[PDB]
RNA sequence: CACGAGUUGUUCGGAAACUGAGCACAACGUUAUAUCGUUUUGUUAGGAAAGUGAAGGAACUGAAAAGGGGCAACAGAGAACCUGGGAUUAUAUUCCAAAAAGAAAUUGCAUGUGGG
RNA sequence: GUGGUAAUGCGGCCAGGUAACAAAUCAAUCCUCCCACGGUGAGCUUUCUUUUCACCAUAAUCCACCUUGGGCCUUUUUACCGCGUUGUUCGGAGCGGGGGCUCAAGAUUGAAAAAUGCAUUGUGAGUUCUGCGCUAAAGCAAAAACCUGGGGU
RNA sequence: AAUUGCCAACUCAGAACUGCUUACGGCGGGGAAUCCAACUGUAUAAUUAAAACAUAGGUUUG
């Protein structure tokens, strides 16, 4: 998840955290170095 | 955490490239010159207030200086 | 003063499983429960810790013999033909 | 109140007493509190040498 | 008065889970695990399983970690043997060597 | 017993238990500093090796080589034996102990006699190890 | 009717020994080059006792006829046996309490037990408490020894099968009574699921055959043939005798 | 009942990685028939069940080691982390960001220093 | 590798040890409850009450280094008498006195740590882990993993 | 020092005065005999808990 967090967007992460639903989906808590503004990439994503 | 018994190790240890801060913590009695390095947190305790400022005061370069305050 | 006539280490039975059986039983604990003489060290310090295992804790060593006693009539015999062939 | 009555020894009477002499105040407790004390008095003695070993020992047996 | 409950989802009283109480700086009291312990360094079993002199009690994590000093003495048989024993074996072996020496000494000379 | 200087004995106490030694000198008037009997011994902490043929004569000598102490020990902590080691009055008035200097020329003086003596081929008894 | 418990045992589902706590099988060494053509010197290191067996086992320390190793047994201990004691096995060996030696060596008129009834079987006679045998005489020319058993017969057996010299240890072992149903459940607990004990009258016709009846009764004689078939064997098998006996007891046995 | 949400771990529990009462794959035997039996009292099987250390002149090659492979305990053995939070509507010894609120312990591989 | 008379400081193979194991009695630390002194807030107050209630906290991980319970060393040697427990015992196979080495559990000083939490610092009783070393014809599971030594290398 | 101070924790015993409407809860009725089984135990889940079964002790058989 880390490298393909990078490739997809150009951006680094420190730390991930995982859980499978009760529904049978696999979410993800992705935390990006502080250098990175989760805030910036949440708008080019298009959130 | 560990303690310093010389001001000679303390400067050492400052000066060690690894000591990312250095916080001050001024105490009604002693001052606490606590220096944040990679696996330890090192703690000097000086009795005078002079000497105390003295090396406050004095040159610690390249570190970051943080004045320890209630938040 | 002394707590009981006859009964001595049977009393704590009660009333419960007949005299002669009780009378049969109590030599053989009191036996059981003694100090017996320690052939080297010279002194009574022999104590059961199983049905034969006999311990000496001034020399620290066990010896096997006996189940409520040290040694067995039979045993003597034993050794004196034992020392008497050796002696020969 | 009724504390430092009980203190004074108010409330302690024949008709008052539901358990036993032994359940209320052991007779253990006050052999071991009594030979203890015994004990301590005679190694006192025999440590500022009022009485020697000889004296000592007869007294700790019959103590 | 304030009442307790488990943290590590083991809730049995076992010898392997002992818990002592504790009151933190935030004026709580919580249940920490204790930890087991050792019997320590001991003479072999057959010759009377004593504590010996010299040597700590450590676990295993704790005796992986440390150092030799702790474990042994500088003595032979270090950490295996006691001091009594140590000697014992040291007459003993002298005294046996020199009576078979002398035996087969007198034999050779009966011979020639 | 009877410890005389040139005896040989078996360190049965302490680090040394179960080395061999000789007397070099012995004491039986009891002080303040030293409450006991006691002796001065010269003994071996490190046996030479064993050599073999078809060995390399710097191999030889590496494995030839031999190692002493010198202590003074109580009278209980050995245990004397019927072997002897000549020891001259002219060594043991060489070999004396009064502080750092005097107790490490006198080391190397005893380690010096002890390897001559070794070469030389006398005593191989004290020279063997006791194994037990 | 249905089975029979005497043969429902022979299943041994629920019947069978209760052995986690036990130290494993007793017996003497292996018969080797060195016990037949001279001895073997061993040291006694500790007497321990074994759930469900009365006798103590020692643990004897040898060493390895042909590695560096140590080699240690576990036998049946005699009556006056300690810890560092030596113990002798062999031809060369002398005579003494523990040591094993071959019986055409010991003496006539000796007390012995872990007999040998065939050579290399370490050891099968005279084992439990307190028992023993007796040589009775020695014969050069077929090169047999005959004993006498504990329970009273005399059998004949090579020369050259071994014995230990002594009587077993814990002896005395039945003379105290038990006074107690609780005494009896922890002596059994160790060996095997066979007590309490109910009666075949007390059963039902169904299960046995002497159950049933308006009062408790076997209707027909109790002793049985050799011949039976399997739970029809109940009672007093092939007896050649019955009731109390008036005068000397013989030998019971083929 | 309808719609929308909620379960975050180097260290907690398990597995990775122990053995127990026990089970029964291989091998062998038996059966018209394997869908049967033996298989821990050191211990398969008439039974050739070991596949790699050091080597020397970068991988290959082969000496020494009797007794085949595996499962069975979320209360036995084993097991490196603790507090504070104004941190939720619902999770937390799992979340908190450069003054990490913070302070530690431990594993693998690398780099400098000192000693050797 | 190296100090101390010593107990014992400090820098393939083979043999042992930890893991590893009952009851009772008596007695610590932690925690809970009570009492006595103070401080802060609230309640009662026709009358009485120097009063009633609540609160006054300190995690893991680390430095330096006194008690009381075992084992031992050295010195002076014990005349069937001496030591010791609530309790069933110990002594020329080494009692007691002087001086020491070591282990287990606690205490204290400090770093953490006030920068946090909320709106003091002394007694008595009860309870755990711990220590007091280790019924029975019933006598206290095993292995991995790890530790130390003996040798050779 | 067989003397002086300071302090804790509760228990037992004795006395004078005074009162009862016998007043929470909790807590064995006792004695003399006969029959059976020695005793503690087990045991027909859902009509039988016993004098039945077990037991220690005694004897016989292979
Ligand atoms: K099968
Ligand atoms: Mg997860
Ligand atoms: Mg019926
Ligand atoms: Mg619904
Ligand atoms: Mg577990
Ligand atoms: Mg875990
Ligand atoms: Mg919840
Ligand atoms: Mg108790
Ligand atoms: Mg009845
Ligand atoms: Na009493
Ligand atoms: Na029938
Ligand atoms: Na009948
Ligand atoms: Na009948
Ligand atoms: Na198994
Ligand atoms: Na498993
Ligand atoms: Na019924
Ligand atoms: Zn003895």
């Amino acid at each position: 998840i880390k490298k393909a967090m990078r490739k997809l967007y150009q951006v680094k992460a420190v730390k991930v955290n995982t859980l499978i639903r009760p529904d049978g989906l696999k979410k993800a808590y992705i935390r990006l170095s502080a250098a990175h503004d989760a805030l910036d990439t949440a708008n080019k994503i298009g959130l | 955490p560990r303690e310093i018994k010389t001001l000679k190790e303390f400067l050492a240890i400052c000066s060690r490239k690894d000591a990312r801060c250095v916080k001050v913590k001024h105490n009604p009695s002693a001052t606490k010159f606590k220096v944040r390095c990679s696996r330890y947190l090192y703690t000097l305790v000086v009795n005078d207030k002079k000497k105390a400022d003295k090396i406050e005061r004095s040159i610690h370069p390249s570190v970051k200086k943080i004045a320890v305050t209630a938040r | 003063a002394k707590r009981t006539v006859k009964m001595g280490v049977m009393g704590r039975y009660g009333t419960r499983y007949g005299a002669n059986p009780r009378k049969r039983a109590k030599k053989l604990e009191v036996s059981q429960h003694a100090k017996h003489f320690c052939s080297f060290c010279g002194k009574f310090a022999f104590r059961r810790k199983a049905v034969g295992i006999w311990r000496c804790d001034g020399c620290s060593k066990t010896v096997a013999g006996g189940a409520y006693t040290l040694s067995t009539p039979n045993n003597s015999t034993v050794r004196s033909t034992v020392r008497r062939l050796r002696e020969l | 109140k009724m504390k430092e009555a009980k203190d004074m020894g108010r409330h302690n009477g024949v008709g008052r007493r539901e358990g036993s002499r032994e359940a209320r105040m052991p007779s253990k407790e006050l052999w071991m509190r009594r030979l203890r004390i015994l004990r301590r008095l005679l190694r006192k003695y025999r440590a500022d040498k009022k009485i020697d070993r000889h004296v000592y020992r007869d007294l700790y047996m019959r103590a | 008065c304030p009442r307790v409950q488990y943290r590590r989802r083991m809730h049995y009283a076992t010898r392997g889970n002992r818990m002592k109480m504790v009151r933190t700086p935030g004026n709580k009291l919580v249940m920490q695990k204790r930890a087991k312990r050792s019997q320590g360094i001991h003479t072999p079993w057959v010759l009377g399983h004593k504590r010996l002199g010299g040597t700590k009690a450590l676990r295993h994590i704790d005796a992986r970690l440390a150092s030799r000093h702790e474990k042994s003495v500088s003595r032979a048989y270090g950490g295996v043997l006691s001091h009594d024993q140590v000697r014992d074996r040291v007459v003993r072996a002298f005294l046996v060597e020199e009576q078979r020496i002398v035996k087969q000494a007198l034999k050779e000379h009966s011979k020639m | 017993k009877f410890l005389k200087p040139g005896k040989v004995v078996i360190v049965t106490a302490g680090r040394y238990a179960g080395h061999k030694a000789v007397i070099v000198q012995n004491s039986d008037v009891v002080t303040k500093e030293r409450p006991y009997g006691r002796a001065l011994l010269a003994g071996i902490k490190k046996y030479p090796k064993k050599v073999v043929r078809g060995m390399s004569k710097q191999t030889i000598a590496r494995r030839s080589q031999v190692g002493v102490f010198l202590r003074v020990v109580n009278h209980k902590h050995f245990l004397p034996t019927r072997y002897n080691v000549d020891m001259s009055k002219e060594l043991r008035g060489k070999i004396n102990v009064s502080d750092a200097s005097k107790r490490s020329r006198s080391k190397r003086l005893v380690r010096h006699v002890f390897q001559a003596r070794y070469n030389a081929g006398s005593s191989m008894w004290f020279f063997q190890r006791l194994r037990f | 009717g249905k089975t029979v418990l005497s043969c429902r045992k022979g299943n041994g589902s629920v019947y069978q020994v209760h052995g986690h706590k036990r130290l494993g099988p007793a017996k003497l060494r292996i018969l080797d080059y060195a016990e037949r053509h001279g001895y073997m010197r061993g040291v006694v290191k500790s007497i321990e006792h074994e759930a469900g067996r009365g006798a103590a086992l020692a643990r004897v320390e040898f060493r390895h006829p042909y590695k560096f190793r140590r080699v240690k047994e576990l036998m049946v201990a005699p009556e006056g046996m300690f810890t560092g004691q030596s113990v002798f096995c062999g031809q060369k060996a002398p005579l003494a309490i523990g040591n094993v030696l071959p019986l055409g060596q010991i003496t006539e008129g000796c007390i012995v037990c872990n007999v040998e009834a065939k050579p290399g079987d370490r050891g099968t006679l005279a084992r439990a408490s307190g028992d023993y045998c007796i040589i009775i005489s020695h014969n050069h020319e077929t090169g047999r020894t005959r004993l006498k058993l504990p329970s009273g017969q005399k059998k004949s057996v090579p020369s050259t099968s071994r014995a230990m010299i002594g009587i077993i240890s814990g002896g005395g072992r039945i003379e105290k009574p038990v006074l107690k149903a609780g005494n009896s459940f922890y002596r059994f607990r160790g060996k095997r699921n066979c007590w309490p004990k109910v009666r075949g009258v007390a059963r039902n016709p169904v299960e046995h055959p002497h159950g049933g009846g308006n009062h408790q009764h076997i209707g027909h004689p109790s002793t049985v043939s050799r011949h039976s078939p399997p739970g029809q064997k109940v009672g007093l098998i092939a007896a050649r005798r019955t009731g109390r006996i008036r005068g000397g007891k013989a030998v019971k046995g083929a």
